């Protein structure tokens, strides 16, 4: 009964984090930045999933008897967690990129529902990448286990073709965008007299990409080695490297242990928050 | 914090320390070069002074010729530079050098 004591036990500090930052975030409303913005639906986001956490605790012990609708609703929470992620932190970095080389300035001048639809936009096609999801995903009834895991019903060739989307799509796009991004940015601000035209905004400049950068790393960290999983499996799928059952069973308890690393980063966010952004605590408490 | 010690007809400002970067040199009483290369002189000074930088050693320098009476007073040294690539752009000056003729 290891696993439901430590699913109770990250759902405790996944929930009394998010909470925290997203109550003193929403503190001062309509007065927020873009960069608090996007955190404030990364939080929703992490604290959406880590709010599924005490079903996969009974599960663990006793069977899954919850339904259909739940299982559904669980998958499309755990997929739309880590594309929602990337999305947002692709979008931060542009806006990063942008205000550190181009000296433009989109979410600032312009007005808060600049910042409001494109986090709409997000959500929305990160809904529309979930849907197949919400097509499949029913709760079984298998032989000689004599349980209803949750499992997919849909032919073995579209499981590819999802695969390859949900892969390619959400890892290389953001991943692309990142490396762009973030190179241009170390290179136009390693040598730099002074950004912008003054010091004290120079060195706010700075600290804020310091902690966007920081995010973007923790999260990169956190969910690189599913994907690189997932990919494994592709490969195998198609024909690349051999379907040994000493190949499989090795690649189940990988997904497992890849799955629980990304439900920790959604507990891992807040206290990370905290700990470098010192001043961030000093507006909460 | 890093130092910025001087020398003694030739005036040589060094600094040493933990620094990232190194972005602006130039001497008090006039003439101040940038990391390009530029160099930069008082209105009233027509050429009679000079200002070298050696980036490699993070040393400046400064050639006097044609001294006058009036030239006698205290020299300091300033430099600007950064402890990392996330800090604040921040200046240090140096302890002085007295000229006597
Ligand atoms: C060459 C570029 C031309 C255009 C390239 C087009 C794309 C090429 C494909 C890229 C593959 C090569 C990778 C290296 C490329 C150089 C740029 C770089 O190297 O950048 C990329 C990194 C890594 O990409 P990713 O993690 O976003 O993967 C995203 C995955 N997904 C979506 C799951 C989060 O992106 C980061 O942010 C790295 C930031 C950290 C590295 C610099 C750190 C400088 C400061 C040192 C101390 C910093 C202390 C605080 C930081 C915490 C400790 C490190
Ligand atoms: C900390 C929470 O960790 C979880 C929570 C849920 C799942 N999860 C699971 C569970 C049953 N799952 C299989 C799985 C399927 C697809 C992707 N990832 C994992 C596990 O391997 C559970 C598990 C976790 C950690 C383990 O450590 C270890 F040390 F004991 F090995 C062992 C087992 N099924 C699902 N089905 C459909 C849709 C979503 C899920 C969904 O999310 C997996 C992790
Ligand atoms: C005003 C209408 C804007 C609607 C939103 C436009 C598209 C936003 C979503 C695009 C997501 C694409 C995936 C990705 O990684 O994007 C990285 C960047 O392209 C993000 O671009 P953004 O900064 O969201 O684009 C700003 C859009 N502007 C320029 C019209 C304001
Ligand atoms: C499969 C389902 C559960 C996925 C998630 C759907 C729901 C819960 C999502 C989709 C759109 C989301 C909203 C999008 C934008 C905002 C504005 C922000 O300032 C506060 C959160 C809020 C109000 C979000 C709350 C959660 C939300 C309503």
């Amino acid at each position: 009964a290891f696993l439901p004591a430590l699913y109770s036990l990250l759902f405790l500090l996944g929930l009394l984090g998010n909470g925290a930052v997203a109550a003193v975030l929403l503190s001062r409303r309509t007065a927020l930045s873009s960069t608090d913005t996007f955190l404030l639906h990364l939080a929703v986001a992490d604290t959406l999933l880590v709010l599924t956490l005490p079903l996969w605790a009974v599960d663990a012990a006793v069977q899954w008897v919850f339904g259909s609708g739940l299982c559904k609703v669980a998958g499309a929470l755990f997929n739309i967690n880590f594309y929602a992620g990337a999305l947002l932190l692709a979008c931060i970095s542009f806006d990063r990129y942008l205000n550190i080389v181009h000296a433009t300035q989109l979410y600032r001048r312009g007005p808060p529902a600049r910042v409001t639809l494109t986090c709409l936009a997000v959500w929305g096609l990160c809904l529309l990448f979930a849907l197949p999801d919400f097509i499949f995903l029913s709760a079984h009834h298998d032989e000689r286990l004599n349980a209803t895991h949750c499992q997919y019903n849909f032919p073995q060739v579209g499981r590819t073709a999802l695969r390859v989307l949900q892969l390619v799509a959400g890892f290389l796009l953001p991943l692309l965008v990142m490396a762009y991004c973030y190179a241009h940015i170390l290179a136009r601000l390693k040598s730099v007299r002074l950004l912008s035209g003054s010091r004290e905004k120079d060195r706010n400049l700075r600290r804020i990409t310091r902690l966007v950068v920081v995010v973007v790393v923790a999260f990169a960290l956190c969910w690189t080695p599913y994907h690189l999983v997932v990919l494994v499996d592709i490969l195998m799928d198609l024909g690349a490297l051999a379907r040994n059952c000493g190949r499989e069973s090795r690649v189940d308890v990988a997904k497992s242990v890849t799955s629980g690393l990304g439900y920790m980063h959604c507990c891992l966010n807040p206290l990370l928050y905290a700990f470098v952004g010192v001043k961030f605590r000093e507006r909460m408490w | 914090q890093v130092q910025l010690q001087e020398s003694g007809l030739r005036l040589s400002c060094a600094a040493s320390g933990t620094i990232f970067r190194l972005y602006d040199m130039g001497w008090y009483r006039v003439a101040s070069i940038t990391s390009g290369g530029s160099t930069k002189y008082g209105d009233s000074v027509k050429g009679r002074f000079t200002i070298s930088r050696d980036n490699a050693k993070n040393t400046v320098y400064l050639q006097m010729s044609s001294l006058k009476p009036e030239d006698t007073a205290v020299y300091y040294c300033n430099a600007e530079y950064r402890t990392g690539i996330w800090e604040e752009l921040l200046d240090g000056w140096g302890q002085g050098t007295q000229v006597t003729v």
